[PDB]
């Protein structure tokens, strides 16, 4: 699910197969490292800093899904566990630095609950700067003073 | 001599050219051409503006179609897949 | 005597077909502005 | 319930009583191999690939009753076990070949549950396109690039 933008042969981010889209930020420079990803036609959208496309049939079954359902709790990501309350997930600052944007936030069952774009750093925590599903469509939050990753 | 008849319709609304003119109908026809310019300003205008429309729901999923059709046309023809 | 510059008639039938151009130009334009003013109120609610 | 349509001698797909009605794929070639079955009229529908009528009635017992209901989980089927999530019916690639329209996807209490048409293959698995009931009514789903079988 999880595929790496390359940049001069230099990894700049990653690109996420989640629920019947292929996604990666609009920031990250250079092209996704797998031959069926990279030729795709993907659609920019500069609010949610996001650039989507479609999966192809043959690797629809390698997506990740996702899921409106976020009760406060902690949830799973590659540097560790977020922390999700107050309508917010947060992580203890230094965990996530630029070049995250792009990696999903999985709940315990596997389904993406969020994508990270950037944090805001407020201390001992920082607020994440996501892109998550609401009832069925898509929103972004972003915490007052986001560095965007 | 020449006779200038008024039309019609259009017609003998050239014929008045031999009427006070060398000039006359060559202006009209580069304010008509103005005219042309104007129409494809806006009609090319219009399908990005058209585009202004179909943008958002270019990302991405159940949702129109639908729209579609309602959808100019270009809505739908992405609606495919 | 009379010879001068236009325009005059054939006026009427002149203005007939002249209406006829120009008005759906106004109205893409009026629709622009309102596709924009949506756009905003959409933005607005973002 | 299950009958099989020959083609020169040679097996091409299947028929099956559902409902009170005799149904079999249109794009299938040959006759069902039944004589009862075989001397009816039936009425085509290339919308739905489908192709009915009526279940004489010395053969109205030996009907199968279908069902809407699938929640996401395993489906039996002749050749394995069929699984059903994402709306989507699929089964190990290789596992399906053309020959095998027509035949039904039981789940364990014997209700079909859709009919097999042909499959698109996805590399580990195949997406099956298959004719399933709605709320009341029959549809159609068909994965992108199927390989009608």
């Amino acid at each position: 699910c999880i595929f790496e933008v390359k940049h001069e042969g230099k990894v700049m981010g990653y690109a996420c197969l989640v629920g019947d889209k292929v996604m990666k930020p609009a920031h990250v420079k250079g092209t996704i490292d797998n031959a069926d990803l990279a030729k795709l036609a993907f659609k920019r959208s500069s609010k949610y800093d996001l650039e989507c496309a479609q999966i192809p049939v043959h690797m629809k079954s390698d997506a990740s899904k996702f899921t409106h359902e976020k009760p406060e709790g902690y949830y799973n990501w590659h540097h560790g566990a977020v922390q999700y309350s107050g309508g917010r997930f947060t992580i203890p600052t230094g965990a996530g630095k630029p070049g995250d944007s792009g990696r999903p936030i999985f709940d315990n069952k596997g389904r993406v609950v969020a994508i990270v774009l950037g944090g805001a750093n407020e201390g001992a925590r920082t607020a994440l700067s996501v892109v998550t599903w609401n009832k069925d469509i898509v929103t972004k939050i972003t915490p007052e003073g986001a560095e965007e990753w | 001599s020449t006779n200038g008849t008024a039309h019609g319709h259009p017609h003998e609304i050239i014929l008045y050219y031999y009427e006070l003119y060398p000039t006359m109908t060559v202006v009209i026809v580069s304010v008509a051409s103005f005219v042309l310019l104007s129409m494809v300003g806006t009609a090319v205008g219009m399908c990005v503006c058209a585009r202004r429309r179909c943008i958002t729901p270019y990302e991405l999923t159940p949702g129109a179609t639908v729209p579609f059709l309602l959808s100019l046309l270009c809505c739908v023809r992405t609606t495919k897949a | 005597h009379t010879t001068l510059g236009v325009q005059d008639i054939s006026t009427t039938a002149m203005s007939w077909v002249q209406k006829i151009t120009g008005g759906v130009g106004l109205i893409v334009a009026v629709a622009a502005l309102i596709l924009i003013v949506v756009l905003c109120v959409s933005f607005s609610r973002h």
